[PDB]
């Protein structure tokens, strides 16, 4: 491929993907994203998905696995594939 | 379409940040009337390149 | 009432199993039973102290049946999903300063002693009742027993010889002992009516010179029930014809397969069940080691 | 203790208990529910769990 | 003489509620009316209670 | 308590969390015996919009 043609081109779709998400202050957020990425993948449909779209703050996180125990605990299930 | 795709892409409706840039959102969201009042404006007229 | 002096050293609490003839000792009736050492291996690891949350005793006016339900759900027979409406924990009312319901020597529980009917002293069932509570979550997801893991034990326990039990390490051995017609079953509905409980109530509740004392004395009497059990949970059980007898054959003691449609030659265990033993065996064997 | 299981020796035994279900247990009751059929439609979820 | 320590309260919870309403955002054009007019309704409701 | 089955999935349906306020509030003494049964609507109105 075109080196140009590549670089410009690819750097439209990169900057096209828009992460949902709730910016914050806390100094040890993180925010899981591969859930996330995902919950944008399929349009938030997906309940994990259909979860973050009007509950965003759901991400953030401080303790790695507490992280997702909040997702599950919240719309209950055993397992997120 | 891929037109509508790049750009619908970008926010359906945005409103507007502190320092008045405009903070489109993410989703492709409908639009109704009754939320027509509230930092929400339509998106298509942003008019932003 | 009544007290105990060592307790399954007493007149009613025998228990036997009947074996061809008459009903014999499990002492005795293990001793008719060899095994096939597999060219396997099994270390054991160490059981992970239980929960100490007791569950909550629950309001629940009846006396319930203990003795029975913990029992009939181990070497049951056919007891499907044992913890729902399961009260095992009914049986953390006991366990406290000075209760009054008392463990009926039937296997009920009753709240207040009453007219005609003896019972455990309230002071041993204390002791007991104190930790087999415990039995009684074995379904809250946070709790739940080790399982797979914990028969590691269970079978060199039932098998390999005073010297592998030392060392940890013993193959999986498979047990083939002589057989009569549908012999494992049978043996095990004869089981499912020992008085368990006088045992366990004596297992945690003697002080020490007395309490190794009859865990020795006892341990043929409790490895015939391990026994019973662990065939629950094992591979394939198959009967071996020879000359004029079958031999039977165990494959693989103290190797819990998760094996759970109902076979013949023995007692099924229903996913539920399986967690429970997984979690009878826990307690009673954190605590058979002193 | 063990009183040979019945079934175990060859002797026949007229007399026996059976243990059978009081007029309180009626089986086989044709038990009635009320079923909610979830409003929405649109909502109903089903993928993800 | 004229408050109503009872009433007055219920008013409150109108609010905290009805910007429970608030927050509670949405994805359609059906949730996103009525929930206006609901705004709209659980105000009435209470004058309707005073 | 007469089981009330709800999904609290659209803006309208804080009517049912209403139900409760204002019913805990009128009869409370009452409302207090299944105060457990609600609670147990609730968290799922919370997995919702929390």
């Amino acid at each position: 491929i075109p080196a140009d043609e590549l670089i410009d081109n690819l750097h439209s779709w990169m900057r096209s993907v828009h992460l949902l998400h709730v910016r914050s202050e806390d100094n040890t957020l993180r925010y899981n994203w591969m859930l996330g990425v995902y919950a944008r993948s399929t349009n938030y449909t997906t309940p994990v998905g259909q979860l973050v779209v009007n509950a965003p703050a759901i991400l953030n996180y401080s303790n790695p696995q507490d992280a997702f125990n909040s997702v599950f605990v919240a719309l209950g299930i055993d397992y997120i594939d | 379409p891929v037109e509508y795709g790049i750009f619908v892409q970008r926010g359906a409706t945005y409103t507007i940040n502190a320092a008045g840039e405009f903070e489109f959102s993410g989703r492709n969201e409908k639009w109704d009337q009754a939320l027509y009042l509230s930092e929400h404006f339509p998106a298509l007229f942003s008019d932003v390149p | 009432q009544q007290p105990t002096g060592g307790y399954t050293t007493l007149e009613q609490f025998a228990f036997t199993i009947r074996n061809d003839g008459t009903n014999a000792t499990p002492t005795q009736f293990l001793q008719l039973l060899s095994w096939e050492a597999t060219e396997n291996e099994l270390v054991k690891k160490t059981i992970p102290t239980p929960e100490t949350h007791l569950p909550s005793a629950r309001n629940v006016p009846g006396n319930v049946y203990i003795e029975d339900a913990i029992t009939q759900a181990l070497f049951g027979i056919s007891a499907q999903n044992v913890n729902a409406h399961g009260y095992f924990s009914r049986l953390s009312a006991l366990a406290l300063p000075n209760t009054s319901a008392r463990l009926g020597l039937d296997g009920v529980i009753y709240n207040s002693e009453t007219i005609n009917i003896p019972f455990y002293d309230p002071a041993a069932v204390a002791n007991f009742a104190a930790t087999y509570a415990k039995l009684g979550n074995a379904s809250t997801p946070r709790y739940r027993a080790d399982m797979i893991d914990i028969y590691a034990h269970v079978g060199l326990e039932l098998a390999g010889t005073d010297a592998e039990r030392a060392a940890g390490v013993m193959p999986v051995k498979r047990a083939k002992f002589d057989s009569w017609e549908g012999s494992l079953i049978s043996l095990s509905r004869d089981v499912v009516n020992w008085k368990i409980l006088a045992f366990l109530i004596d297992l945690c509740s003697l002080e020490g010179e007395a309490l190794r004392a009859f865990k020795t004395r006892n341990r043929d009497v409790f490895r015939m029930m391990l026994f019973i059990m662990s065939t629950a949970v094992a591979a394939n059980v198959v009967n071996r014809k020879v000359t004029k007898r079958v031999d039977r054959v165990l494959e693989y003691i103290g190797v819990n397969s998760m094996r759970t449609a109902g076979r013949t030659a023995t007692i099924t265990y229903d996913l539920s069940r399986h967690e429970f033993a997984a979690k009878f065996l826990q307690l009673t064997f954190t605590r058979w080691n002193a | 203790q063990v009183g040979i299981p019945k079934l175990e020796v060859d002797h026949i035994s007229f007399s026996n208990v059976v243990s059978m279900m009081t007029a309180n247990i009626r089986t086989g009751d044709d038990m009635a529910v009320e079923r909610v059929n979830p409003d929405d439609v649109r909502a109903i979820n089903i993928r993800n769990a | 003489t004229v408050t109503n320590e009872f009433a007055s309260r219920f008013r409150t919870i109108v609010a905290t509620l009805a910007n429970v309403v608030n927050e509670r955002a949405v994805q359609d054009d059906m949730q996103k009316a009525t929930r206006s007019c609901t705004k709209q309704w659980l105000r009435h409701l209470e004058t309707q209670f005073d | 308590l007469k089981k009330i089955a709800e999904s609290f999935e659209d803006p309208s349906s804080i009517v049912v969390v209403l139900e409760f306020i204002l019913f805990a509030l009128f009869f409370p003494t009452e409302f207090n015996r299944i105060k457990g049964d609600i609670q147990n609507v609730l968290l799922l109105f919370f997995s919702r919009w929390y």
